[PDB]
């Protein structure tokens, strides 16, 4: 019947992570945090937003964007493959940052040198420590049992270029950069087989 | 029939929503869940019969360290003769924990220690999470903010309800809650917020509660009587109405997702002194399937 | 006209007074009674002899000489003023709050001194101050007062606009709590009631009814003979701020005003079928209104076909967003005296039957037209979504759009912009164009912002005053120079104010005048001194009356105006009434809903324990408005921004490195600290002084708080 491959991994920061909140006191430029932990986050919304954008650039909305991440244009009601939650902060780095008495994020300072006057002008982001691990849990919906070896290529394709590329924040200036490592993938709900399937 | 206390933890920031998408609400009445069940059930190839015919769901309520809380009743409560702020401290009050509950329906209840009991409540914290729109920045356009409402519950507190059926509609229930555990219940479940886990198992104490026969009745899920029995129950009755109304989600229903018609249902909680049985409602018109709104009623006896 | 006749003569029943008290125009050297007959005499218009009547006799003495016909309307004044009211020339009217909580925090020595507060020193109201009262009182009368029923509504707000600050005793022995004006306006009422309650018994002779033996005055003051009722509007704070869109931030106020004047055209039309004047009409403030109407048949049944009419009209316009439910009680004159100590408990039973009737709020046919609805709506409105009502183009359904385009009197008339009960439309006019629609459309209510009926509401909103903020409401507050573009709302609530009207008046000084002087007061306080307070501020007050307010404007204005209205909340009750705040920062397009709920959380939060204290911003900084005013503002935050304005870089990169070492409990963290303190190089006794409050908790938050204020007061 339905299936539902359960994927649990670990985002491990290669350098500063920043994804910012516009709504715990005055930070500058302040990232997403757990509303009751106050450990910062990976929402699931910045996952799927940056695995379909790089998919689009890679296939090109195209059918297998909409097959995956799910669409609601008119004749194009399409529920969701990729149930991306939220990347909530390890256990496992919790702990080795007690050690070490090293905060759970820093504060980086920058500037932007003016054309005209050539005057820095100061600036700071908060950025998750690069040593940071973030649990990653991603549902996969196997609604077409023949389309799933396809998707799941267009999957290891999105992990692949968001290794590649950035997260959340300031990419190009080098905040941002990841690695996923796939602890496991499973097939929680259902039957399909799912031990020849692998990201990267 | 068998009665099954399921007892869900949520493992992320949790959506619930009542009509905005920046609105963040701590529970989900029966109607909400029922749907959530009837889609699962589509999707797992399985029969909606019992699901439609016997099963007898309540609201989700919140629940923590050694306390499991039910809605207030609403009853005629006596007050402090000295002060009307008491009353107000009751109306702000909304949860009773199930060991208080006999008490508050027998009064006994200060407004301080209404105020108590409402603070007494350990069921998380709701936040709005701001994220963005950027598909129109390719096509050379702005990016375009937009609030998400969500819920986190704190460590060990929760949501549970009871559930009512026959053994077969009780492992159906369980087969679908443990499909659920994966699909989510909320608003966002396909960006993140709703991933839960449930624990499904026959509970003693609201067992016992249950079969504990009073003069009053009291709504524990968002009902509403047909005719023949609303001419009869609405006799001294202290209800709330509310306005039930949503967006169909479904791919078959349409070309474009439409709204349903609008629904009116009596709060869990409410008071009435003659019993009913619930319908499923059908809250669809000229659609391709018939939406099912759930206004079944469960049932808790009291003594006032 | 005998009734009108009736009501003439008993609010002016005590006009006499003050001429009397004048001592300056012609003194008669007689009863206040026998002065007031003769001043009323001097008018032709007033000289009717019904008024006459009932100003010379309303006292035992006069009425037993009084050589009048019986079934005579001065027995109805002077029965309806010994109910009511149930000798220095110079008697300052004296605070009402001095007599509330006087068995917890004593009795006040407040008085006023000839909007106005009661400045606690004790002052003769000079003789010629009196004078100067009856000879404008005389030319008033002159030419610009008349006599009918928009006469009599139109003498009933010069009544108020004058009468207020005069004491209803003249005797410094009596306490001098209930004004002339306030007095006069019960009298009023309660004559009127018993006026209808006689003439549904059809009693011949008045005298021999009540005078006569004697015993039938007491007799007459046990019988059930009047009605305590009460409406109230559900739903209200729901419509109100429930609303999503960019055009919310503009329709806020204007739903505001929509609700308070539908509130006030209920009320007005209950009043013209119980045929009555406004005097009845106790109290209205948020959402709430309560009356005294005669005990007769008629009046219930116009009650009950009041309630039922009601009631279709909002579950036709509006079907469950919007209700009005108004119980009633029957009520003993003793009660009104409160001789048996019974008012609180003829109070209490009232709210317990509206709160009854409240439960049970829609019948059967009523919940069975909910369900049965024909087809979906497919398409609703941007804000308020509403599938129900046809949704017109742009996405705005008539409601809404209605509201919209109201966003400088009222006028309620057959045409207009939203729809009101009975079949009215509500649409804001210019002065000319009211009359223009006043003359046009006969039976047009006409209610002025602060045959007009005065309306007292706060209105006060920055925008509107300079055209460029005109635009954008509150988008106007945001943008600044300099600090962060946020919004700051207050959600501010009066503590025990049920408590204050029951408990707080001693049962020996309960009485119905005491409680029309009290709630009064506090929407004279509410809805006129409210702007004069917020005057130059940049804050819009959506909601008032105490029980609920809202000012939405800049954080920092807020703040500093919710500081100011505490103070002069304080001033103005003089104790024995303090009111909990919550205070929340948002960004701009934030939403509404969510503004309103959280800082009513953070509202609900400053109510725990000791209820005089104000929830700013995070949940986590719940504070004392002395704590707040001095040590957070005054005592910290002042001497930071003085060294850091000092500094070129105005901090702000020094103050989050503070942040960040504060939030730590690590002695390490503190030693850290003495470093950054030490290199920051601010003064030695500022920076000892830093680091003391930051060793010592509960001033640890304090300087946070200060810094976080800082922070956001320069933020580029």
């Amino acid at each position: 019947m339905y299936s539902k491959i359960r994927i649990v991994g670990k985002i491990d920061v290669l350098t500063g992570l920043h994804i910012g909140g516009g709504g715990i006191g005055a930070i500058a430029s302040p990232v997403v945090r757990d509303p009751y932990s106050r450990l910062p986050i990976i929402p699931g919304s910045s996952i799927k937003g940056k695995m379909r954008s790089l998919l689009a650039k890679h296939i090109g909305d195209a059918p297998e964007i909409l097959r995956l991440f799910g669409s609601s244009q008119k004749g194009a009601i399409q529920s969701s493959r990729l149930q991306i939650s939220d990347a909530f902060f390890s256990k496992a780095s919790q702990e080795e940052f007690d050690k070490k008495d090293l905060a759970y994020t820093e504060t980086k300072f920058e500037n932007t040198i003016s054309r005209l006057t050539a005057v820095a002008n100061p600036r700071q982001i908060e950025r998750v420590t690069r040593g940071a691990s973030f649990d990653f849990h991603i549902i996969y919906n196997v609604e077409n049992i023949n389309e799933v070896m396809a998707d799941f290529e267009n999957i290891k394709t999105a992990i692949h270029l968001l290794e590649n590329d950035y997260l959340g924040g300031g990419g190009t200036r080098g905040n941002g950069r990841i690695r996923f490592v796939i602890d496991s993938i499973d097939t929680v709900v259902g039957d399909f087989d799912s031990s020849n399937l692998s990201i990267k | 029939l068998v009665v099954k206390l399921v007892k869900l933890t949520f493992k992320s920031p949790v959506h619930f929503g009542m009509k905005r998408l920046s609105d963040s609400n701590h529970t989900i009445a029966a109607d909400t869940l029922f749907s959530a069940l009837i889609i699962e059930a589509l999707q797992q190839q399985l029969e909606l019969s019992h699901l439609l015919n016997n099963l007898v769901i309540t609201d989700l309520f919140p629940y923590n360290k050694t306390s499991y809380f039910l809605p207030k009743p609403l009853i005629r409560i006596e007050g402090k003769k000295g002060d009307e702020s008491g009353y107000k401290a009751f109306k702000k009050l909304t949860y009773i924990p199930v060991e208080n509950y006999s008490e508050y329906l027998r009064g006994e209840i200060d407004s301080l220690e209404a105020s108590k009991i409402a603070e007494s409540l350990n069921l998380g914290k709701a936040s709005l999470s701001t994220k963005v729109s950027l598909q129109a920045v390719d096509h050379n356009g702005e990016s375009e903010p937009y609030s998400v409402g969500n819920f986190t519950f704190y460590p060990e507190s929760g949501l549970y309800f009871l559930a009512k059926g026959n053994a077969d509609t009780i492992g159906q229930l369980e087969i679908l809650m443990h499909a659920l555990q994966y699909s989510g219940i909320g608003g966002k479940r396909s960006a993140g917020y709703g991933q839960f886990r449930c624990t499904i198992e026959d509970s003693g104490k609201f067992d016992s509660l249950l079969s504990q026969t009073g003069n009053i009745a009291i709504l524990l899920s968002s009902a509403m009587a047909s005719d023949e029995e609303l001419v009869d129950c609405l006799e001294d009755a202290r209800y709330l109405l509310k306005k039930r109304t949503g967006f169909v989600q479904s791919k078959t229903y349409a070309d474009q997702l439409v709204k349903k018609k609008d629904f009116y249902a009596f709060s869990a909680g409410s008071t009435f002194y003659q019993k009913f049985n619930g319908k499923i409602f059908d809250v669809s018109d000229n659609g391709r399937h018939s939406v099912y709104r759930y206004a079944k009623a469960f049932w808790l006896e009291g003594k006032i | 006209n005998k009734k009108l006749e009736l009501m003439y003569g008993s609010l002016l029943h005590d006009i006499g007074k003050i001429v009397y008290r004048s001592n300056s125009v012609d003194f008669a050297k007689g009863t206040h009674s026998k002065i007031g007959s003769q001043f009323l005499n001097k008018f032709k218009p007033f000289q009717l002899s019904g008024i006459v009547d009932s100003v010379s006799y309303h006292h035992y003495k006069e009425l037993a000489s009084s050589s009048l016909l019986d079934d005579s309307v001065a027995y109805i004044t002077y029965i309806a003023d010994n109910i009511a009211s149930g000798f220095d020339k110079r008697a300052p009217l004296a605070s009402i709050f001095n007599v509330v909580n006087s068995e917890t925090k004593g009795l006040a020595n407040y008085t006023y001194s000839f909007y106005r507060y009661p400045t606690d020193a004790k002052k003769e109201y000079t003789s010629s101050q009196y004078a100067a009262l009856v000879n404008k009182m005389t030319d008033d009368l002159s030419n610009k007062l008349k006599v009918g029923p928009d006469s009599f509504s139109s003498l009933l707000q010069w009544t108020e606009s004058l009468w207020s600050y005069i004491p209803s005793s003249t005797d410094t022995n009596q306490v001098m709590d209930v004004s002339l004006y306030d007095h006069s306006k019960i009298t009023c009422a309660i004559a009127s009631c018993i006026y209808d309650y006689l003439t549904e018994m059809n009693c011949v002779n008045y005298r021999k009814e009540l005078f006569s033996p004697y015993e039938k005055t007491k007799q007459f003051y046990q019988e059930d003979v009047f009605l305590l009722v009460s409406l109230d509007m559900s739903g209200i704070q729901d419509f109100i701020y429930n609303i999503s869109g960019s055009k919310a931030l503009k329709s806020l106020r204007s739903r505001s005003f929509y609700l308070e004047t539908m509130l006030e055209s209920l009320v007005d039309d209950l009043l013209s079928d119980l045929e009555l004047s406004r005097a009845n009409l106790l109290y209205t403030g948020g959402g709430h209104a309560y009356l005294l109407l005669p005990n007769t048949e008629r009046a219930r049944d116009v009650l009950a076909s009041f309630e039922g009419e009601m009631k279709e009209w909002f579950i036709k316009i509006f079907k469950t967003d919007l209700s009005v439910a108004i119980a009633y009680k029957a009520c003993t004159g003793e009660d009104l005296m409160n001789s048996n100590g019974t008012y609180s408990d003829l109070w209490q039973t009232v709210s317990r039957k509206l709160s009854d009737k409240k439960a049970h709020k829609y019948s059967l046919n009523e919940i069975k037209l909910f369900n049965s609805t024909i087809h979906a709506g497919t398409q609703e409105c941007k804000e308020c979504l509403r599938s129900d009502i046809d949704i017109s183009e742009d996405s705005l359904c008539k409601i809404c759009e209605g509201i919209i385009a109201i966003s400088s009197f009222f006028v309620v008339s057959p045409e207009g912009k939203v729809p009101l009960p009975r079949n009215r439309y509500l649409s804001v006019e210019n002065q000319d164009g009211a009359e223009r629609k006043i003359k046009m459309n006969k039976e047009t209510r006409i209610y002025s912002k602060n045959l007009v009926t005065n309306l007292w509401m706060c209105d006060y909103d920055f925008s509107t005053l300079n055209p460029e903020t005109k635009k954008q409401g509150i988008a106007s507050y945001v943008n600044r120079e300099v600090g962060i573009p946020r919004l700051g709302v207050l959600r501010a609530d009066i503590d025990n104010l049920g408590t204050t009207f029951i408990k707080g008046i001693p049962e020996q000084y309960r009485s119905i005048s005491r409680t029309a002087t009290l709630s009064r007061q506090l929407s004279m306080f509410f809805k006129f001194e409210l702007s004069n307070i917020l005057k130059g501020a940049r804050i819009s007050v959506i909601y008032s009356g105490g029980d609920d307010l809202f000012l939405i404007g800049a954080w920092d204005d807020v703040i500093s105006k919710a500081l100011v209205l505490r103070k002069a909340f304080t001033r103005f009750s003089a104790g024995k009434l303090t009111f909990s705040a919550g205070i929340g920062m948002y960004p701009v397009k934030y939403p509404i809903s969510k503004m309103a709920s959280e800082t009513g959380v953070l509202e609900d939060l400053a109510k725990r324990g000791e209820k005089n204290q104000v929830a700013l911003w995070n949940d986590s900084k719940v504070f004392g408005w002395s704590q707040l005013e001095e040590q957070i503002l005054k005592e910290k935050m002042i001497p930071l921004q003085e060294a850091l304005t000092n500094s070129q870089e105005h901090g702000k990169s020094f103050l989050y490195k503070m942040l960040e070492l504060l939030r730590n409990e690590d002695q390490i963290n503190i030693a850290r600290l003495a470093y950054l303190l030490a290199r920051s190089s601010l003064s030695e006794e500022l920076t000892q002084s830093i680091f003391a409050w930051s060793q010592n908790k509960q001033q640890k938050v304090e300087l946070i708080t200060a810094i976080e204020y800082l922070v956001y007061q320069i933020r580029e």
